[PDB]
């Protein structure tokens, strides 16, 4: 759906690609091994090392495990992780270790998914940024103490006719089970009473946008040597994720249909419609014959002169 | 600072130094080898082979071995052609572990071949046989298993319970079963009790099969021909653990009469410090009898006063 | 009394596809959240489907679903047509088998929501075995059928239950499948005469209705022109079944040892063995009026006196 109009007067509502929201795209870690000489090492089921207990160094390409690795083309003949600092930073706070995607324009995020190259976290959950410098709203919340760390029902479900728009918790992913590439989903429209009728939903359409997006990694799941406090336990329990997937698409409201890099070094939508704005907000000032909506499926949604 | 302060010993694998003590009941491979190989086989053309378990595994020569004493942790890349393959029709299956001395046990991770076996529990010893502890059960179906066991959420932190987030249906991409003796949420301090102590030492651990999952065509029949589609087999199984030194040491020295000049074991002897003295350091050494034992925690070196 | 030995039905057995992708000309695929793995450069994620083709991967029809020894099948993507949801599968076994038991493991899609395993004899009248729905409110509201709590379990011999558990999205890759039919039933041990007919089935369908999505579908639809939809949105939606290995006994009521192939009638038929009578094990030889024939247990043979 690239084309405003096909063959006939009138226009009809133009989509952006599907491309992919975390490609070639940087995203900022609060930290980040390599500059500090660290060793660590788990059971070695995860490759196959015979000790796997090397170092994090950033001068190294073939041993750093900074947020480059995050995305990348994840191609499975030589997977690319991030890895975190290990326990001895001590990473149990009431705060945690953010990582936040920045992308300059708000898109029409679906679904996010996370690749975990070593264990899934205990707790952790990942955030919304509706629009530049603003707060921050939460998808799902992962944690085996739904209760006691975010003081949420487990496995929370949302009825007919509520607030959809607040998150739930749930212990999907709790237990350490794969161990080993670890695969954890989450969709805008899971469980939304009004999903069926989304296009007829503004709470919905406002609420799926999304300019930048941050997982919090409350807890790090641990087998439980934590009460020795040795060297070697300490240093076993880490965060590695080697793959961000995050799909979505050009939010410029179905009014345009790419967009272009201009010379502000900011994305801009190219508006069709006779509108103009980061995304159609706005019709042209000539154009302002009834007020602006959104480019629902059966109509067309153009500003008139 | 070990001797101002305390240091704990490394926690380590027990299998590394320790393959060649492992028993079992049931090895396939015997003096008559026989076939053995489950429905769903992918990545093999061939359907399935011949057990073979009368020599030690070999990466060419024996390429079949199936003994309990061989299998280790992911030491060379050919880990995924090494594990133990069980009888047909086997339902009292029991592993266990043997240790020179007393050491610590928190979890163990075996990784399964075919199925999580249907009913799994760890059976505990910590006065080499003596007695007979249990320390949690695993089960497809608690009632059924292991009825008179309660299943849900956590209730205690030292309390049997029937769980089957562990006996799932699909295990067949090397899946595992995660045991945790202490809850990484659930402790609310370290009383470093002999309470927990006595429930946290073991002398010689203890696994026991008692179901294997059916998927329906063996239920019908009791004849040996088709018992073979159903077996226990573990790729690899770690034990973490350290020897008990009651906070002295940061590690222990090689066992003296042991000639293993390899990287990775985990021993039973604490050089004893701060004025100690045994083979664990549980007993203040000599002219340093005037203050009774007591344990070593944080910052708090607690050595013995001279007399 | 004795059962013949255990033959996988679906090796040998023919096998029929209601639609597969490649056959009409070549097509496009992308993964559902990831990338293609990296053997081509290609930043547009979708290898090529093709069905005449002189590359084997590119290729991929359902001759590579079971007789191939580790390869797929995949459902034509969506952007053909809104219409190919709907797709069967068709077990070819060419004889009435005591079937036992299924298992169904994907490639590199999720394992279908909604999709029924249908049974038959005939050839004409199909029964289903079991339902399957992508959450428990599903089997409700569209198959009406209880969804079973917990643990699958049976309360009946004859009982038809809707499932959900195997149709989690948590399996992104290679997700699995496997359905019992004698387990948990009350006659467990001993196999009543009514669970005989439930279980036996000369063709058994894997009707494919539904895809697992992720919302992305959802997202973009156009309820009024059901002819236009966005290829890349899409593009990631398809089934794909890469073995549907199935086992079972010949039925002749255990009377033989073994159900060797027959040159002579080109069909696989147990012996006559353990003094009884018939083309199919199915009657006793005049001369033994007083016991009328009846079929044999697993405790003792059972011979025609
Ligand atoms: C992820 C998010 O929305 N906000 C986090 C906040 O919770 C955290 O305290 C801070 C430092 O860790 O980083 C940011
Ligand atoms: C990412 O974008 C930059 C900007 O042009 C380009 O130079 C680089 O090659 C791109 N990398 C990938 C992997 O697409
Ligand atoms: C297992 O059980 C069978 C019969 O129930 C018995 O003959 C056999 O000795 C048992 N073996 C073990 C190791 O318990
Ligand atoms: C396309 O496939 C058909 C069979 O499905 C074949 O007859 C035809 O030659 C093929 N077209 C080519 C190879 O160009
Ligand atoms: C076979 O696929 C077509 C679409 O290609 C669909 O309309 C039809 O319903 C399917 N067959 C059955 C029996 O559902
Ligand atoms: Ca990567």
């Amino acid at each position: 759906m690239d084309e405003c109009t096909d063959e006939g007067g009138r226009p009809q509502r133009c989509m952006p690609e599907f491309v992919n929201a975390a490609f070639n795209v940087t995203v900022v870690a609060t930290n980040t091994c390599g500059t500090p000489p660290e060793e660590y090492c788990v059971q070695t089921g995860v490759t196959g090392v015979t000790k796997s207990c090397h170092l994090c160094d950033a001068g190294q390409p073939h041993l750093q495990h900074g947020a480059a690795f995050l995305t990348d083309y994840n191609n499975q003949a030589d997977t690319t992780w991030w890895q975190s600092q290990t326990m001895l930073a001590g990473v149990q706070y009431p705060s945690s270790i953010n990582l936040t995607l920045h992308l300059g324009k708000a898109f029409d995020i679906t679904y996010v998914r996370l690749k975990f190259h070593t264990s899934r976290p205990e707790s952790f959950a990942i955030y919304k940024r509706t629009w530049e410098d603003g707060p921050w709203i939460p998808y799902q919340y992962y944690s085996g103490s739904c209760e006691n760390t975010y003081s949420k029902a487990n496995r929370g479900f949302i009825r007919t006719g509520g607030d959809e728009q607040q998150a739930l918790c749930t212990d999907e992913f709790s237990d350490i089970s794969p161990l080993t590439g670890g695969n954890v989903a989450f969709s805008t429209l899971e469980g939304r009473p009004s999903a069926y009728n989304f296009d007829n939903s503004p709470v919905l359409q406002e609420w799926v946008t999304a300019t930048d997006i941050s997982v919090t990694l409350n807890r790090l799941n641990t087998f439980g040597d934590e009460v020795f406090n040795d060297p070697k336990v300490l240093k076993s329990y880490y965060y590695a994720i080697s793959d961000f997937a995050v799909g979505g698409r050009c939010k410029c409201n179905g009014h345009a249909s790419e967009c272009m890099k201009n010379e502000f070094d900011k994305l801009v939508c190219n508006c069709k419609h006779n509108t103009y704005g980061v995304d159609c907000e706005k019709c042209l000032p000539f154009f302002n014959d009834r007020p602006w909506r959104r480019a629902t499926a059966e109509s067309a949604s153009e500003c008139l002169p | 600072g070990c001797a101002e302060g305390s240091c704990y010993p490394a926690t380590g694998d027990l299998l590394i130094g320790r393959a060649q003590k492992l028993s079992v009941t049931s090895t396939c491979g015997l003096h008559k080898p026989e076939p053995y190989c489950i429905v769903s086989h992918l990545q093999e053309d061939k359907k399935c082979f011949i057990c073979n378990s009368q020599d030690p595994y070999h990466e060419t020569l024996n390429p079949d071995s199936h003994l309990i004493e061989n299998v280790v942790t992911t030491f060379a890349p050919n880990r995924l052609k090494i594990w133990w393959q069980s009888e047909n029709g086997v339902e009292n299956v029991t592993i266990q572990l043997d240790l020179e001395a007393e050491f610590h046990f928190t979890h163990l991770i075996m990784t399964f071949k075919t199925f999580r076996p249907a009913a799994m529990l760890i059976e505990r010893s910590s006065d080499f046989g003596k007695t007979w502890g249990v320390y949690r059960y695993f089960a497809y179906d608690c009632e059924a298993s292991f009825p008179g066991i309660s299943t849900g959420p956590m209730k205690k932190v030292d309390d049997i319970i029937c769980d089957s987030r562990y006996s799932d249906i699909e295990p067949s991409t090397e899946g595992e079963v995660i045991f945790r003796a202490l809850d990484p949420a659930f402790k609310i301090e370290d009383p470093y009790s002999p309470r927990i102590q006595n429930l946290l030492k073991i002398t010689n651990l203890r696994i026991k099969f008692v179901k294997l999952h059916t998927l329906g065509d063996n239920l019908l029949d009791s004849r040996m021909e088709i018992r073979e589609k159903y077996y226990y087999a573990v790729y690899d199984m770690v034990v973490r653990g350290n020897c008990f030194c009651y906070g002295h040491a940061s590690e222990c020295a090689p066992v003296d009469g042991f000639n293993e000049e390899v990287e990775g074991m985990v021993h039973g002897h604490c050089m004893c410090r701060h004025n100690t003295k045994g083979l664990n350091c549980e007993l203040c050494m000599d002219f340093y009898h005037d203050l009774p034992w007591r344990p070593a925690e944080g910052r708090n070196s607690n050595a013995c006063k001279k007399c | 009394g004795l059962f013949p030995a255990i033959l996988n039905l679906a090796t040998n057995a023919h096998i029929s596809a209601n639609a597969t992708c490649g056959e009409k000309g070549p097509e496009m695929f992308c993964k559902l959240v990831e990338h293609v793995p990296g053997r081509p450069v290609r930043h547009a994620q979708c290898r090529v489907c093709d069905g005449n083709s002189t590359n084997p991967r590119e290729r991929h029809p359902i001759s590579h679903a079971i007789d191939g020894t580790n390869n797929w099948w995949q459902s034509p993507s969506i952007q053909n047509g809104r219409e190919y949801h709907w797709v069967t599968v068709t077990l070819d076994l060419r004889q009435v088998f005591q079937v036992a038991y299924i298992i169904i493991k994907a490639a590199n899609a999720p394992r279908p929501g909604n999709w029924i395993l249908e049974r038959s004899v005939d050839g004409v009248k199909f029964k289903p075995w079991q339902y399957y729905a992508v959450s428990d409110t599903e089997c409700l509201t569209r198959y009406k059928i209880t969804p079973r709590r917990g643990p699958p379990t049976y309360r009946a011999d004859n009982e038809v239950i809707c499932t959900s558990y195997y149709s989690k999205l948590v399996p992104l890759e290679h997700g699995e499948i496997h359905t019992s039919l004698i387990n948990g039933r009350p006659s467990a041990d001993d196999p009543s005469p009514q669970l005989l007919e439930f279980t036996s089935a000369r063709y058994i369908r894997l009707r494919l209705q539904r895809i697992r999505t992720l919302n992305a579908d959802l997202m973009t639809l156009s309820h009024r022109d059901l002819r236009d939809l966005d290829p890349i949105v899409t593009r990631r939606y398809y089934y794909s079944i890469k073995d549907i290995s199935v086992g079972g006994m010949c039925i002749c009521y255990g009377h033989a040892s073994s159900c060797p192939w027959d040159e002579e009638a080109k069909q696989l038929q147990c012996q006559c063995e353990h003094n009884t009578c018939g083309e199919s094990c199915d009657r006793c030889c005049p001369g033994y009026h007083q016991q009328p024939w009846r079929p044999g247990t697993i405790s003792s043979g059972n011979e025609c006196e």
